[PDB]
């Protein structure tokens, strides 16, 4: 808080977005953006039915 | 105060890296920077500033 | 042996107690490409931002 009375808030000094967490990555499918997931299995487990 | 002088001039600094993502378009340079590093002898030691 | 030629109901039961269990190992059996063939690994990962 200045001696002013203006308040300082973070958006004054900085932008604020809702951004990745790891930004080293970049991923496309057929050229296009995509996230996969593997999937591991199970011990025991039949693979057809999973 | 010895201590934290050490503590403070013995350190692992992590630089980060001169264009790193998210980088800017038509960006044609990566490095890494180097800021600090731990003390390796006794003399690199005894040098350390403390006022 | 030789004695089940004299029995030949033994022989059709046992041939019927394999069947079935057949079956049953069949119903409940884990199946997958390959089994457990690279030796154990263990993966530590740690991060250092920057
Ligand atoms: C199920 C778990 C139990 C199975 C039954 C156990 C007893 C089997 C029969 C043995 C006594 C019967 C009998 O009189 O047979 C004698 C032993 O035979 C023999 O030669 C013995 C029978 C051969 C082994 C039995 C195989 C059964 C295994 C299948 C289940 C697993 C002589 O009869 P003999 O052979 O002289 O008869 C005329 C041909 N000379
Ligand atoms: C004279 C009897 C011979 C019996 C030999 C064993 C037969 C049973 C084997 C089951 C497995």
């Amino acid at each position: 808080v200045q001696q002013d009375g203006s308040q300082v808030l973070l958006r004054d000094v900085a932008r604020v977005e809702l951004g990745a967490e790891d930004y080293s990555t970049v991923a496309r499918y057929n050229g296009k953006p995509a996230a996969g997931i593997a999937i591991k299995l199970a011990a025991g487990a039949n693979a057809l039915d999973t | 105060d010895v201590i934290s002088q050490i503590k403070v001039q013995n350190n692992q600094i992590s630089g980060g890296q001169l264009g790193g993502m998210p980088q800017a378009a038509d960006q044609q340079l990566n490095a890494s920077i180097i800021v600090q590093t731990r003390l390796q002898t006794p003399e690199e030691f005894g040098k350390i500033l403390l006022k | 042996a030789n004695y089940f030629i004299d029995r030949p109901v033994f022989a059709w039961v046992l041939a019927i107690i394999m069947m079935l269990a057949g079956g049953l190992a069949i119903m409940n059996l884990p199946v997958a490409q390959y089994p457990q063939i690279a030796p154990p690994t263990i993966t530590v990962s740690a991060t250092y931002p920057g």
